[PDB]
DNA sequence: CAGGATGTATATATCTGACACGTGCCTGGAGACTAGGGAGTAATCCCCTTGGCGGTTAAAACGCGGGGGACAGCGCGTACGTGCGTTTAAGCGGTGCTAGAGCTGTCTACGACCAATTGAGCGGCCTCGGCACCGGGATTCTCCA
DNA sequence: TGGAGAATCCCGGTGCCGAGGCCGCTCAATTGGTCGTAGACAGCTCTAGCACCGCTTAAACGCACGTACGCGCTGTCCCCCGCGTTTTAACCGCCAAGGGGATTACTCCCTAGTCTCCAGGCACGTGTCAGATATATACATCCTG
C-alpha cells in the first residue's frame, strides 16, 4: 500500500474535531492532525508487531493491540 | 467440539447487577468492559501488594498488603468504603 | 429568499451530536489501510485480526478526540475559537509529546 | 464455598489462584484473596449502579458501554481511578465551552 | 542620574543565573516545617529523616520548574510574556491533573 | 503547627519561575502556586505515609518517598 | 566467574540472585541474566560516556549530578528513556524562550 | 561493629567509568544516581519481561523475552544497540 | 556610536573533606549432580482472514457567496520590575537526650504441597423481547424582516 | 418581536438478533493432613532525629518610582462555514480458498533444588588532591546621551 493518510479525510477529522467540542478549525490542522495520528499509530502499531512477533505469529490479535496501549499508559477497555 | 475454557467474571458481574439492579441487564460490549476493568484493577492492586511485599523484604500477601494497597490505588471515599467493605469480609470470613 | 444558516450554529448543531454518538467518525476501510501501509514498514505480510483494527480505531479517535479537547482549551485561552497547528503542537508538548 | 463464607458475589478461590499464579509473591495469605475479592465487588458494584442510573436516565433496561463512561466520566473518584483508561464505544460527556454558545 | 537597569534585563539575568545553577530555591526550614503541618493531617506525632524532606523538596521544587515552564508555554502562546494563574490552569489542565 | 505555606515566599516562588525561563510574574500567581504545591504535597506526604505506617514504622523515611513518588510516574532518582 | 565468561562488567550472578528472588518468573533462562547484565551495562556506559563529555566540557574531572542531568536532557533517545525521571540535584537545561530576549 | 550489606552498583558502575573515561571519577550522589538508574531500568525490563512471559502463558524468562522487553521499553536506536550487545554477549557466555 | 558602570568569566592561592584505594572477612555465588516438567517440535483440524464482485447510497469533493473572526495597529493606565533600607528568620555550629530503627534469637501458627472428590462454572443451544429502525406528528430553536 | 422553516424529539408499529436462561460435562476448587520456613514478638543496642541556643548575615519585606506591557477598541480582509451538485468509494451481502492459530502428543534438555567451598564484594580506615571559596583582574554587555 502507499499513502492511506489521506485516506483520514477532512471531514473525518471535522467530525473528530466536533466530538471534540470544537466550533472553528482552521485549514492547515489538517496535515498536522494526519501526522499526530500517524505518530500515534506508528508507536502502537511497532509496539504491537513486537508482541506478536515475540509469540511467533503472524497474525496481530485484538490482545497485542490492547498490552501495546496499556504499556503507553492508554488502557483500552472492551476487547478483553 | 468446544474450543477451550476461558474464565471471565462475567457471572460474579451479572450476580452483583442483579443484586443491585434486579431489573436492568447488561450488553457484551458491557460485559467486556466489566471484565476488562475487574482484570485492570485487579493487577493494580496486586501489583501493589506485591511491591508493598517486596519493599518490607517480606514474601507473604496478607489482608494487610490488600488493604495498604488498596488505600494507596483508590481515590478519597473509594478507599474508605472498599478497606470497610474488605474489613467486614475478611473478618466475616474468619468466623 | 432561501433558508440559510449563520456560521457556527450547524458547528454547534453538529457539536452536540457527535457528543451523544457512540459510533466511529473514520470510516473504517480508509484506516484499516493505514494500519495495514504502517505495520509494512515492520514485518512484511501481517494479518490483523477483525478486532484488532477496531482496538486501533477506538483508541485512535479517542486519542485524537481527546487532543481536540485540549486543542480547544488552548484556542479559548489565546481568545480565539479557531483552533490552529500552533495550538496542536502545544497541547502535545505541555502533555509531554514532544 | 469460600465465596459463600464470606458473604460475596466474587470468587475467592479463583482470586486466590490467580493470586498463586500470577507471580506477585512467594506466599498468598489466606484472607488476602477474600480482601481482594471484596474490594472487586465493591468496585464493580459501585461502577455498575452508576451506570444503570445512566441507562434509566436514558429510559433504557440494558447497560451499553456509553453508560458505563457515562457512568465513570461524572463520578469523581471513579475519574481519578480511571482517568488514562479509554472505554470503548463509549464516547465522551457532553460539554460544550462557555465561549462557543451564541451570544 | 545613578545606574538604572530596565524592567526585563535582571529577569533575563536571574534566568542565565538560576538555570546554570543547582541548588534548591526554597528554604529548608520553611519547607520542612510545611511538610510536617501537611503530614499531621495524616498522622499524628510523626518523625522525619533527614534525607526524606530533601527528596520532598527536589521533587517538589522539579515539579514546580517544570509547571513553570509549561505555564511560559501557555503565556507565551496568548502572545504575552506575564505568566497569570489561567496559564497554570490551563497547564494543568492540559496535563491531566484537574 | 498551623500556616506554613506562606514559608514559601513570594522571593522563592520567583527563583523557582526564573529557573523555568520566566520573566515577568503577575501578583496572584504566589497564592495559586502555594495552592498547587500543597496538593503535590498532600498527595506525596498522604502516600508516603502509607508506606510508612504499612512497614510499622513511626518515620516517615527517603525510601518511602522515593516509592510514593515511583508509584505516581515522578519517579526520583539519588535516595535509593 | 559468569561476569567474566560473558565479557562484562556487570554482575551476572547477582542480576541472576534479583531475578529468582524477585517474583517475575517460576523459572529463569540461563541466558537471561546474561543478557540483562550485558544490557545495563550498556545503557551504563552511553549514560556514564555522555556525562563524562559533559564534565569535561564543565572543565572538571568528577561527575556530579549535573553532568548527569545535561547528559540525560541533551539526548532524544536517553529523555525518551526518562522523561518521567527527576535526576536530584541536577537542575534544568538552560533554556531561554526567542520572545523574552529584547529586539 | 558493621551494620550491613548493602548490595550496591556501584564498584560495576566504577569499572564502567574507568573504561569509557579513564580520567574521570565519580561523587557519590552521582554515584547513587546511577545506581537508581541501573535498578530502575533493571526492573523495568525486567517487569516487562514478566509480563510478556504471564501473556503467552510462559514461566520461564528467557533472552528471548530480555530481547523483546529490550525492544519494547527502549527508544530508537538504543534499542538496536543494546540488543546487538546482549546478543553478543550470550552467543560469548554459551562458548 | 561612545563611554561609564555593572556583572560575569578567568587566573591564582589555600584549605578541607570526600573520594579512590587498601585490608579483613563473610556470605553469596559458582560448580557438580539429580530429577522432573516445561517447552520445542511435529501433526492435524477448522476458524477466520483475505481477496473478489456487484449494487446502493451516503459520504466526500468541489465550488461559491458572504460574514465574522483573526490579526495588526493604537492608546491608556496600572501593575510589576528594579533598587534601597530596614527587619527577621535561616543557617551553622555545638550539645544533649531519647525514641525508635535495626538486628538477633526463639517459637509457633500458617501456607505450600499432595491426593481424592465433586459441583461450580463454562460452552452450546434455544427462545423471546429490548431495541434499532421507520413513518408520522409535536415541540423547539434560529433567523430575518 | 413574531412568523416561517428547519431540526430534533416523541410516539406508535414491526422485525430481529442478542441477552438470558437451561443442559451436559469436566476440571478446578475444596477438604483433609503433614511439614517446614516465614514472621510475630521479646529484648537489646546504637544511630539519628528532635529540641534548644547563640551568633552572623543573607535573604525577605516594604516602599517609591517609572515604564512597558496587558487589555480594550477599531478597522480590514480573507478565510472558513453553510449549502448545493456531482462523483466516488464505503459498505453490505455473498462466496471461495487457504493460512495459520489452536490444540494434542511426546520426548528431552534445561532449570530448580541441595550441598560444599572459597573468593568477590562490602564495611571500615586512610591519605591526598579536586573543587569550593576568597580575591584580584580582564572582558562582555547594558544603558543613556
Amino acid at each position: 500500500l502507499r499513502d492511506n493518510i489521506q485516506g483520514i479525510t477532512k471531514p473525518a477529522i471535522r467530525r473528530l474535531a466536533r466530538r471534540g467540542g470544537v466550533k472553528r478549525i482552521s485549514g492547515l490542522i489538517y496535515e498536522e492532525t494526519r501526522g499526530v495520528l500517524k505518530v500515534f499509530l506508528e508507536n502502537v502499531i511497532r509496539d504491537a508487531v513486537t508482541y506478536t512477533e515475540h509469540a511467533k505469529r503472524k497474525t496481530v490479535t485484538a490482545m497485542d493491540v490492547v498490552y501495546a496501549l496499556k504499556r503507553q499508559g492508554r488502557t483500552l477497555y472492551g476487547f478483553g | 467440539r468446544r474450543k477451550t475454557r476461558k474464565e471471565s467474571y462475567a457471572i460474579y458481574v451479572y450476580k452483583v447487577l442483579k443484586q443491585v439492579h434486579p431489573d436492568t441487564g447488561i450488553s457484551s460490549k458491557a460485559m467486556s468492559i466489566m471484565n476488562s476493568f475487574v482484570n485492570d484493577v485487579f493487577e493494580r492492586i496486586a501489583g501493589e501488594a506485591s511491591r508493598l511485599a517486596h519493599y518490607n523484604k517480606r514474601s507473604t500477601i496478607t489482608s494487610r498488603e490488600i488493604q495498604t494497597a488498596v488505600r494507596l490505588l483508590l481515590p478519597g471515599e473509594l478507599a474508605k468504603h472498599a478497606v470497610s467493605e474488605g474489613t467486614k469480609a475478611v473478618t466475616k470470613y474468619t468466623s | 429568499k432561501p433558508h440559510r444558516y449563520r456560521p457556527g450554529t450547524v458547528a454547534l448543531r453538529e457539536i452536540r451530536r457527535y457528543q451523544k454518538s457512540t459510533e466511529l467518525l473514520i470510516r473504517k476501510l480508509p484506516f484499516q489501510r493505514l494500519v495495514r501501509e504502517i505495520a509494512q514498514d515492520f514485518k512484511t505480510d501481517l494479518r490483523f485480526q477483525s478486532s484488532a483494527v477496531m482496538a486501533l480505531q477506538e483508541a485512535s479517535e479517542a486519542y485524537l478526540v481527546a487532543l481536540f479537547e485540549d486543542t480547544n482549551l488552548c484556542a479559548i485561552h489565546a481568545k480565539r475559537v479557531t483552533i490552529m497547528p500552533k495550538d496542536i503542537q502545544l497541547a502535545r508538548r505541555i502533555r509531554g509529546e514532544r | 464455598g469460600r465465596s459463600s463464607r464470606a458473604g460475596l458475589q466474587f470468587p475467592v478461590g479463583r482470586v486466590h489462584r490467580l493470586l498463586r499464579k500470577g507471580n506477585y509473591a512467594e506466599r498468598v495469605g489466606a484472607g488476602a484473596p477474600v480482601y481482594l475479592a471484596a474490594v472487586l465487588e465493591y468496585l464493580t458494584a459501585e461502577i455498575l449502579e452508576l451506570a444503570g442510573n445512566a441507562a434509566r436516565d436514558n429510559k433504557k433496561t440494558r447497560i451499553i458501554p456509553r453508560h458505563l463512561q457515562l457512568a465513570v466520566r461524572n463520578d469523581e473518584e471513579l475519574n481519578k481511578l480511571l482517568g488514562r483508561v479509554t472505554i470503548a464505544q463509549g464516547g465522551v460527556l457532553p460539554n460544550i465551552q462557555s465561549v462557543l454558545l451564541p451570544k
